[PDB]
């Protein structure tokens, strides 16, 4: 059973290098190929190039030839990709994978697919600092315009980097809850809302706060969003 | 460099359905190296078939590859929940690796319009000079849906960002966020705000939008 | 093909 573990998120300024480990746990380390895919936000996978252990055989896609360098360290079955002169465009999420073996077993012949792959590193590429976000509610009466149903809402604006976490109530709150993707704004900035739908009949005796958690700016905070 | 086409980009069908995904690849592949990835959101990849029809042990024998040359498929006799995502094909025919764009494989359900709510600026970010003006259109499908901004009947542009959850895995539909964002100083120019909104549930175009100050 | 060199590797 050959478990992938990956370093965790980065964020660099653009120009910089950035070196990401996977480190694995069963099978064979030395004479499977191990190869770095990445995926940027909403987008497809793209494989990067990879590496044999044993022959230091290394393989890198034309597109990245001169700013990239996969290594093995053998002795700590841990594998490395370094990715310099970093362009905002390579913010994405990377992923190290091993090719899988025949049959069962870890040991078989190798099939070249990826059969094993780490949990994924995020790599933000920007120039933009590390931010909390603002909360602003998205209170709701427009005479409800939908039915005997209610919408209201957080827009958690301007913050770096991603991720944030929004939950309503504690967590008591989750039925008809829809917390968007965040959006890449020009000012460098990302933004997202999460807004729950509800009886327009609680708006008058039910309290609604938002839970918003911004781990990087080590931010906490909690709007009641009122009519 | 090979260029593997997956097409259509969505299918949609339903639990217990056959479903069949097709790579084309722009040059023959050596040796029918093709491999096909299952993802879900936010999580790794994950192998299905490789050497274009081989099927490693854990993968359910639901799912099944077959083709050789430059035309490939995926099949999947019958559709269960988990296997309503995006699907992956790969060839590794040659040193330079390359993945197809992606198929994603979601729920078909009955059209069901959207909900539309528009929000106007929070007074607290209007006193920073920003006003973020928000239209929301809830559990909606198909998918398709087209939003457009108008200030004082004046079509907006350049001006906005919206945002689409993942199907719902209960009932199947999606929900879009839309802001609109102006300067405070813009804002205050103009008098009606709205939000139209064209989706194929929808008769005719729903409009939504409130009088700056109300 | 670089993806043919650890089966060559584990043949041996």
């Amino acid at each position: 059973q050959v478990q992938l573990v990956q370093s965790g998120a980065e964020v660099k300024r653009p120009g910089s290098s950035v070196t990401v480990s996977c480190k694995a746990s069963g099978g064979s380390f030395s004479t499977y190929a191990l190869s770095w895919v990445r995926q940027a936000p909403g987008r497809g996978l793209e494989w990067m190039g990879g590496v044999i252990p044993l022959l230091t055989i290394t393989n890198y896609a034309p597109r990245f030839q001169g700013r990239i360098t996969i290594t093995a360290d053998r002795s700590t079955s841990t594998a490395y990709l370094e990715l310099n002169s970093l362009r905002p465009e390579d913010t994405a999420v990377y992923y190290c994978a091993r090719e899988g073996t025949t049959g069962w077993g870890w040991l078989g012949k190798p099939i070249g697919a990826f059969a094993h792959w780490g949990q994924g590193t995020l790599v933000t590429v920007s120039s933009a600092s590390t931010k909390g976000p603002s909360v602003f509610p998205l209170a709701p009466s427009s005479k409800s315009t939908s039915g005997g149903t209610a919408a209201l809402g957080c827009l958690v604006k301007d913050y770096f980097p991603e991720p944030v976490t929004v939950s309503w109530n504690s967590g008591a709150l989750t039925s008809g809850v829809h917390t968007f993707p965040a959006v890449l704004q020009s000012s460098g900035l990302y933004s997202l809302s999460s807004v729950v739908t509800v009886p327009s009949s609680s708006l008058g005796t039910q309290t609604y706060i938002c839970n918003v958690n911004h781990k990087p700016s080590n931010t906490k905070v909690d709007k009641k969003v009122e009519p | 460099e090979i260029v593997l086409t997956q097409s259509p980009g969505t299918q949609s069908l339903s639990p217990g359905e056959r479903a069949t995904l097709s790579c084309r690849a722009s040059q023959s592949v050596g040796n029918n190296k093709l491999a096909w990835y299952q993802q879900r959101p936010g999580q790794a990849p994950r192998l299905l078939i490789y050497g274009a029809s081989s099927r490693p042990s854990g993968v359910a024998d639901r799912f099944s590859g077959s083709g050789s040359g430059t035309d490939f498929t995926l099949t999947i006799s019958r559709l269960e929940p988990e296997d309503f995502a995006v699907y992956y094909c790969q060839q590794y025919g040659q040193s330079l690796s390359t993945f197809g764009q992606g198929t994603k494989v979601e729920v078909k359900r009955t059209v069901a319009a959207p909900s539309v709510f528009i929000f106007p600026p929070s007074d607290e970010q209007l006193k920073s000079g920003t006003a973020s003006v928000v239209c929301l259109l809830n559990n909606f499908y198909p998918r398709e849906a087209k939003v457009q901004w108008k200030v004082d009947n004046a079509l907006q542009s350049g001006n906005s960002q919206e945002s689409v959850t993942e199907q719902d895995s209960k009932d199947s539909t999606y929900s879009l966020s839309s802001t609109l964002t102006l300067s405070k100083a813009d804002y205050e120019k103009h008098k009606v705000y709205a939000c139209e909104v064209t989706h194929q549930g929808l008769s005719s175009p729903v409009t939504k939008s409130f009088n700056r100050g109300e | 093909n670089w993806f043919d060199i650890t089966n060559a590797l584990w043949r041996r």
